[PDB]
Order: structure tokens, then C-alpha cells, then sequence
């Protein structure tokens, strides 16, 4: 009875989109900081001197 | 004892960014090289005539980004500039042209050090590495051992070590919250120093070369022995100490706090004087703090480079 028009759109996963950007323009990733212990006040640890 | 007063005697206007670093040579007392955020070095000739304490001589253009640390040579004829373009530049203090362009740091260089003689250039950069160069321009050594940025590297002067050794000792520190000692000929590690709660902003060995003074974000200034490898003392500045400097004549530590400039008398373990210039039209919460400090060769004048793009000199005038 006629013609049907078909349009298909797929938005791929940006992380897997090689050869180009790997994220959206406004996708911001923040690295989680590492936790460390500061209490060692004097701590003059000595290495064997070299010359 | 030692009722010593220091009074601002001149202001060295002419820069256009924060005067990040200063340097002075022992041989030439009337020359002062200062690098600023305006990507340029300026050489100043000091005049003992009237209000202005100095006179700019040459501006050293050729740096694309922020100029962080400036070091003059021992003879007083060459100056090495570290900038935020990941490159180092060697300048003839008279010609005004650059001699060498040290390249190789993947992060912008934060500090540079001159050898005791005119042999080696020591540079610290944001790429967690230290680089040892010849005067020609090539990089001889790539010292690692720091897991984070290295902000300051200044050489410990050899005073009387046995006679002579041909060994080159300096210190390094940054955002690793550690202070490291290095020895060169070969060109390997030395003892460590772990005292800082926060990360170290600046270190500066004593003029003799046996006391190392480190400072950080928390204002916790530490003084250590290098030849003895032990702590010497500890104070708190309770502000942001941006830079610090030993003094040649007196046994003193100038510290550039976020509020002003403290001076610590080392023998008495008590601060003696505080330096806060008088600005105008501010709100007292953002007064321009000091970022660069440098004493004179004798120990008579002090140069402080602020964030207001100005060098201010405090001359020591003992009012009895």
C-alpha cells in the first residue's frame, strides 16, 4: 500500500568507543584520594650514605 | 639582647606578576634577579641614593608560562630560570640572551638549583622527578624516588667537609610530605626526613650547610641536621608559610606567612619581629602575602616578593 520510512539511532557506549574520545564532553571523573597516616613526628629515618 | 630593628627602605616596582622567587650572588652584592608570574625575569641594580632601593637592568623574555624559581650563578654572571612551560632557561646576566634551553620535564618545573661550582644544574618538576643537567643543556641524571610533585630543591653548601670530597649534597621536597637528601658525583640517595603533617611547600638549607629548614601548609616549620641526620627543632607558624630563608650574618629564619613575615631567632627559639606592610583600599582578608624571600650577601637587607607584583626591601636599621 505504500512505503515505510525507517530511522534507527544507537548511542554507543563512550567508554568502549575506541579511536576518539572515551566520554561525553561534560562527563567529569574524580579520582578518589588515598588515605594515609600522618602521626610520625620525628621520624628521621636514615639510609646508608653513598659516595 | 640584639635589639635589631628592620625597616622597609625601598620598593622595587616593575614586575607584573607575583614575584615568585629571588636570588643574589655573594660575589656581586648590588645585583638581584627576580622572576615573576609575568613570564619574565628582571635584573635589578641596587642604588643607595633615595626612596627606590634598586633599578631594573634587563628583562629576560622567552618563557611562555609562569616563572617559579630563579637562581643566579656563583660568579654572578649567569642565571638559571625555571618556568611553568616544562623548560629551563640559562641567561647571560649582561647580554640578556638565553644560552641553553633545558628540555625533558613532562611536568612544569617548580624549582631549580645551582651546583656549588659551575658544573651541574638540579631541577625539580611536577612530574615527580628531579633532573641533573650539564651547563650545555643535556640532562645527565633522572633522579626518582618521589611519588608526588617536588616543589623545592636547594643545594646544601659544603662548608668544611673532609678538606674536600667532590660530593654534591642537596635536599628535595614537595607534596610527598617527605624531605629527601641526595648525594652527587654516584648521583644517588641519602638519608630521609619525615616530619610534616601536611605537604612541604619549601625547603632551604642553612648558609653553612648543616641545618635544613622545611615548611608546609600547616605552618609547622621543622629544622633538621643533615650531617648529623636528626631533628634540630620545630615551631608552628599557624598560617600558610609560603617561603622561608636563612640569614648569612644572624642565626635567623625569615618565614613568609599568609598574614605577614615572621622572623625566628634560632638560638633563642623565639620569634622576634613581624613584618606587615601598610596597603590601602583592602578588606584585611586578602592582604598581599609574601611568596619570595632573599637576604643580602652580608645579611643587611631583605628582599620580599609579594602577590601585589612588588618587591619590598627591609633594610636592617638597629635603632639602638
Amino acid at each position: 500500500q505504500g512505503v515505510l520510512g525507517i530511522k534507527v539511532k544507537i548511542m554507543k557506549d563512550p567508554s568502549r568507543n575506541t579511536s576518539g574520545p572515551k566520554a561525553l564532553p561534560d562527563a567529569v571523573t574524580i579520582i578518589e584520594p588515598k588515605e594515609e597516616e600522618p602521626v610520625l613526628e620525628p621520624s628521621v629515618k636514615d639510609y646508608r650514605p653513598t659516595e | 639582647s640584639s635589639n635589631i630593628m628592620l625597616v622597609l627602605r625601598g620598593t622595587l616596582e616593575g614586575h607584573n606578576g607575583w614575584v615568585t622567587s629571588l636570588s643574589t650572588s655573594a660575589a656581586q652584592p648590588n645585583l638581584l634577579v627576580s622572576g615573576s608570574r609575568d613570564k619574565t625575569l628582571i635584573s635589578w641594580r641596587l642604588t643607595e641614593n633615595e626612596q627606590q632601593f634598586g633599578v631594573p637592568v634587563r628583562s629576560y623574555k622567552g618563557h611562555s608560562h609562569i616563572v617559579q624559581d630563579v637562581v643566579v650563578s656563583a660568579d654572578g654572571n649567569y642565571a638559571v630560570s625555571a618556568s611553568w612551560d616544562k623548560t629551563l632557561r640559562l641567561w647571560n646576566l649582561a647580554t640578556g640572551n638565553s644560552e641553553a634551553r633545558f628540555v625533558g620535564h613532562t611536568g612544569d618545573v617548580l624549582s631549580v638549583a645551582i651546583d656549588a661550582n659551575s658544573s651541574k644544574i638540579i631541577s625539580a618538576s611536577r612530574d615527580k622527578t628531579i633532573r641533573v643537567w650539564n651547563t650545555v643543556g643535556d640532562c645527565a641524571y633522572v633522579l626518582l624516588g618521589h611519588t608526588d610533585w617536588v616543589t623545592k630543591v636547594r643545594v646544601a653548601p659544603k662548608n668544611l667537609e673532609d678538606v674536600d670530597d667532590g660530593r654534591i649534597t642537596f635536599v628535595s621536597a614537595g607534596m610527598d610530605k617527605i624531605v629527601r637528601s641526595w648525594s652527587l658525583n654516584s648521583y644517588r640517595i641519602e638519608a630521609d626526613f619525615i616530619g610534616h603533617n601536611n605537604y612541604i611547600n619549601v625547603v632551604q638549607p642553612s648558609p653553612d650547610g648543616s641545618l635544613a629548614a622545611s615548611a608546609g601548609k600547616d605552618g609547622q616549620i621543622y629544622v633538621w641536621n643533615l650531617k648529623h641526620k636528626s631533628a634540630f627543632m620545630n615551631f608552628d607558624a599557624k598560617d600558610e608559610v609560603f617561603a622561608l630563608a636563612f640569614s648569612p650574618s644572624r642565626f635567623w629564619l625569615t618565614a613568609a606567612t599568609a598574614s605577614g613575615i615572621k622572623i625566628y631567632d634560632l638560638e633563642n627559639e623565639v620569634l622576634i619581629d613581624e613584618l606587615k606592610p601598610e596597603f590601602a583600599g583592602y578588606t584585611k582578608a586578602q592582604d598581599p602575602h609574601a611568596v619570595s624571600l632573599a637576604w643580602s650577601a652580608d645579611g643587611q637587607t631583605l628582599f620580599a616578593g609579594y602577590t601585589d607584583n612588588v618587591i619590598r626591601v627591609w633594610q636592617v636599621m638597629t635603632a639602638n
